[PDB]
């Protein structure tokens, strides 16, 4: 039966390479070879398979995900680390890459420091996502000055009024009002300042109304001076209060 | 020239199993066919664009107005007006008569009892995939591993 | 970077920074730095190679 | 279609201090292309010269990527530093390294190994010697210290053997009795001997 | 950010038709005296300068010519095309005198190095080849680009080969050597174009993405002159600092090579019977008077552009 088997492993190889050697471009060959070499439990050989396959086009996403993901299924988590290290190296713009390795490092790593390879994205300038898997990464290792410095950065990569309505909330749900109020009065101030968004002084408005109902009416008075029908609505929200 | 039903049947299976273009492949079929008179028994009779439909007001109007015009030209006159060229010459003549893989396993098979055969009683320049890795890539190091 | 050269020598330019991808301020015509090597260094350069 | 094994043409071979002999003043000959390597099969630079007196004109036998590869004589086959078994040394060190067998996966090893010798400084044995740090475990002990001149010793006159060497003292072959045939000492694989794999002098 | 000089802008005025294929390159004879087309006709045609007419007509090729050069320090003609085959001719007979060969596939442009006369060549088998112009040997094989390498530029100041490939990538090389120097892998589509500064040191690179400035010699990226979003066929820049980038789609834009700033969009007409699929800027070249710009029309014309000294700078103010 050994001698069977290795004839039929033999053949499997003998088809695999000359389906390599037929056509060298097509990486479902090399997929399908690296899966049927760890399905055998031949980690080393499916490796070299898969080194080779990134020889051939390192381009491809599906290649390095699936690399990875056979690195991770093992207990082979130092392997996994360095080919997250050079998928991130080689190819900075996919952001699934960074996805997968941070979830990685976080639930099965469970290494804080991995934050500080984090940074390393934050030198890429990558989408809003980001920042907000981010926030809500340091708010759930209970780190609110680190946050408040990344939804600074945040505001100053991206500067959008969900942006600072987002960071206003985030403000008020971490128990700094004055925070709260500098960024708004920063955020009145610089986004939107001469665009008239109507938008941000809205949730000043009712950050006003959640501090003094005077305040409120005068920022309710102000935009509608400075202005639409969300304005005269909460003009008249404030006159009703 | 006669034309049976049962090689009408015949002609229209391999119309629709061998496409358009090909009628010496449709004409092998028929016993005592040829490919120019499947082509011409195709296009004349049996092909599903035929309007086998009765002559409207319209149609009518317009196969006396075209009669009229371009005499006996009916190769002309049959695609403006939509029916063929004998339907329209017929009911013109009417209206002018109305108006007066397993063997590659057994062979594995037979093969591996033959080497057992041989075993219980060069290499050709290959490359051996059973023995080592074929073309062994080391992934590169960085960082981490302590091996296992 | 070293994660970046493997087997290549510290010689070889690599660029891998996002300061690699910024684009640099538009700046004056006449500087020497936006200059060819002058003719002394080319002829020297081509009767080398 | 474009690939194959680069043809190594270098002078200054690596031998042993056995090997070389004992005179200060060698004469030495140079083949640019003469036969091929022993284990590699790629064409190389052969040097050939007398060790000394009455010696058997030894001649380099592998290429020197390979030589260069395993750290060994180009000749003897034995290491450098110790003048021992490649397999002695590899179960003293490591013997996980391996060698692949197949011609065609020989070659493309050896050609990737010779690119990568070739992009570094030029003269080191991989990181295999990295693995070398740690020594004088056991192998200090066996190692040799005296240049070992009887493997230098000419071959056994095959006419004598019949007893037919009409030549006398001019045969320059030994007219002595050789090894016993029975003792499997005498097999001596050159391939197995490169590769580590079941010598029995190891 | 400062404001860009004003250019005058550029207007046809002639139009030269006659040959039978796409003219897919133009080269200009250095005593400015004529110029030279090759097509997908199999020709190689010479035609006066100042009157547009057919100076002579040479036949030898088998293929599509893609790219011809004129020696400014020898009177020879260098012409690669689709035939797989690189042919030398001597102006002094007008015939073929040498026959470089060993590219596998098409040979899509070369280039003559300025001093050393040497010769090098792209093809689409993934090869640069570098040929010595008397001995017809290749003495080198660049190699390492992954597809077809659509254009190369060459020059006296290190480095001196740039190549330009369609897996996206820039590869400075080193000539003495044969070994690559700067990869640049900044574009997102297909390099198809790039042309290197008279006097500045730097370069400009042509991709569908977007048209990129750089710095020699390390390749530092500089500018990115965005717009023309079309594939960009050919590109071609004067010594008074006007870049003409040129497209499949027949569009045509001309920048300042300073700012960066777009300052005319000319989309030229066809032939009176032509579709409007056959619209593309194939090549285009200045002059070596720097005054007549020559473009190779994919409608098999050659279309002549001059300048309009009747426009001045309030008549055609500059944006921002
Ligand atoms: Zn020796
Ligand atoms: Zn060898
Ligand atoms: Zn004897």
């Amino acid at each position: 039966d050994e001698e069977e088997l290795n004839d039929y492993k033999l053949r499997k190889r003998k088809t695999f390479e000359d389906n390599i050697r037929k056509n060298r471009t097509v990486i479902s060959n090399w997929i399908k070879y690296a899966q049927w070499e760890e399905s055998l439990k031949e980690i080393q050989r499916a490796r070299s398979i898969y080194e080779r396959a990134l020889d051939v086009d390192y381009r491809n996403i599906t290649l390095w995900l699936k690399y990875a993901e056979m690195e991770m299924k093992n207990r082979q988590v130092n392997h996994a680390r360095n080919i997250w290290d050079r998928a991130i190296t080689t190819l900075p713009r996919v952001n699934q890459f960074w996805y997968k390795y941070t979830y990685m490092e976080e639930m099965l790593g469970n290494v804080a420091g991995a934050r500080q390879v984090f940074e390393r994205w934050m030198e890429w300038q990558p989408e809003e996502q980001a920042w907000h898997s981010y926030i809500n990464f340091e708010l759930r290792y209970k780190e609110v000055d680190r946050a408040r410095t990344i939804y600074e950065r945040f505001v100053l990569v991206h500067p959008d009024v969900k942006n600072w309505i987002k960071y206003a909330r985030f403000e008020e749900k971490h128990a700094y009002f004055a925070h709260a109020r500098k960024v708004y009065e920063r955020a009145v101030e610089f986004f939107g300042d001469e665009h008239m968004d109507e938008h941000l002084y809205v949730a000043f408005a009712k950050f006003e109304e959640n501090q003094k109902e005077f305040e409120r009416v005068r920022v309710i008075y102000k935009y509608a001076l400075d202005r639409a029908q969300e304005l005269f609505k909460n003009y008249t929200i404030f006159e009703k209060k | 020239g006669v034309w049976r039903n049962t090689e009408d049947e015949i002609l229209k299976a391999a119309v629709m199993k061998y496409g358009k273009n090909q009628w010496s492949r449709i004409a092998s079929l028929l016993h005592r066919k040829s490919a120019k008179q499947c082509k011409a028994r195709w296009y004349e009779w049996l092909d599903p664009s035929i309007k086998k439909t009765e002559w409207s007001r319209e149609e009518e109007e317009k196969l006396l107005h075209l009669a009229k015009l371009m005499p006996t030209q009916w190769r002309t006159i049959a695609p403006i007006i939509g029916r063929t060229a004998a339907q329209c010459l017929e009911h013109y003549e009417f209206l002018l008569d109305k108006a007066a893989k397993a063997r590659e396993k057994q062979l594995e098979e037979a093969r591996r009892l033959a080497a057992l055969q041989k075993r219980r009683e060069k290499r050709k320049r290959g490359v051996d995939y059973n023995a080592e890795i074929p073309f062994e890539k080391k992934p590169a190091l960085g960082f981490y591993d302590t091996s296992e | 970077d070293a994660i970046a050269r493997q087997g290549q020598s510290k010689d070889k330019v690599i660029y891998s920074k996002y300061t690699d991808l910024v684009p640099k301020e538009v700046m004056n015509a006449d500087d020497p730095d936006l200059q060819r090597p002058d003719e002394e260094a080319i002829k020297e350069i081509t009767e080398k190679t | 279609t474009y690939n194959r094994q680069n043809w190594e043409d270098a002078d200054f071979p690596i031998l042993c201090q056995t090997c070389l002999g004992e005179n200060p003043y060698i004469r030495m000959t140079k083949e640019k292309y003469g036969k091929e390597c022993k284990i590699c099969a790629r064409p190389f630079t052969v040097f050939r010269w007398c060790p000394g007196v009455r010696m058997r004109f030894k001649k380099t036998e592998v290429c020197q990527t390979c030589s260069k590869l395993k750290n060994v004589c180009q000749t003897c086959l034995l290491d450098l530093e110790y003048g021992l078994p490649i397999q002695v040394r590899d179960a003293g060190l490591s013997f996980k390294d391996d060698m692949p067998k197949s011609d065609v996966n020989k070659e493309y090893y050896t050609q990737n190994m010779e690119r990568e010798i070739s992009n570094s400084d030029g003269t080191r044995p991989v990181g295999m010697l990295g693995k070398a740090t740690s020594t004088s475990d056991m192998l200090l002990k066996l190692a040799r210290t005296t240049p070992y001149y009887k493997r230098n010793r000419p071959h056994i006159c095959s006419f004598w053997v019949k007893g037919e060497c009409k030549r006398g003292e001019e045969c320059p072959y030994r007219h002595e009795k050789p090894t016993d045939p029975d003792d499997p000492l005498a097999d001596q694989n050159i391939k197995d001997r490169y590769y580590g794999i079941n010598d029995p002098v190891a | 950010m400062p404001k860009p000089q004003w250019h005058p802008p550029w207007k046809l005025y002639r139009v030269i038709s006659g040959h039978l294929g796409w003219v897919r390159c133009i080269a200009v004879e250095p005593g400015n005296q004529w110029f030279v087309t090759g097509s997908a006709d199999r020709t190689i045609k010479i035609w006066d300068l100042a009157s547009g007419k057919l100076k002579l007509s040479l036949t030898g090729h088998i293929s599509t010519v893609r790219g011809v050069i004129v020696s400014t320090r020898s009177p020879y003609l260098f012409s690669c095309g689709e035939d797989k085959q690189v042919k030398c001719w001597d102006l002094e007979y007008n015939k073929v005198i040498r026959h470089y060969h060993g590219h596998l596939s098409a040979v899509y442009g070369l280039d003559l190095h300025p001093t050393i006369d040497v010769l090098v060549t792209c093809s689409r088998d993934s090869t640069a080849r570098i040929w010595d112009v008397r001995t017809k040997a290749s003495v080198h094989t660049l190699s390492g680009h992954t597809n077809a390498v659509a254009t190369v530029r060459c020059q006296a100041a290190e480095p001196q080969i740039i190549t330009g490939s369609h897996d996206t990538t820039i590869r400075l090389w080193d000539l003495v050597a044969g070994k690559t120097r700067v990869t640049l892998t900044n574009h997102k589509k297909s390099v198809r174009a790039v042309v290197l500064h008279p006097r500045h040191y730097t370069f400009a690179s042509g991709s569908p993405d977007n048209i990129k400035q750089w710095k020699f010699p390390d390749g530092s990226f500089i500018q990115n002159l965005s717009g023309h979003n079309a594939i960009i066929n050919t590109l071609t820049v004067n010594s008074d600092g006007v870049l003409v980038s040129g497209a499949d789609n027949g569009t045509m834009h001309l920048w300042d090579w300073r700012t960066g700033y777009n300052f005319q969009r000319v989309h030229a007409a066809v032939q009176p019977g032509s579709l409007d699929s056959e619209s593309g800027i194939f090549a285009c070249a200045f002059d070596q008077s720097e005054s007549r710009l020559l473009t190779a029309e994919a409608d098999k014309t050659i279309k002549v552009y001059r300048e309009d000294d009747t426009a001045t700078e309030e008549t055609h103010p500059v944006s921002w």
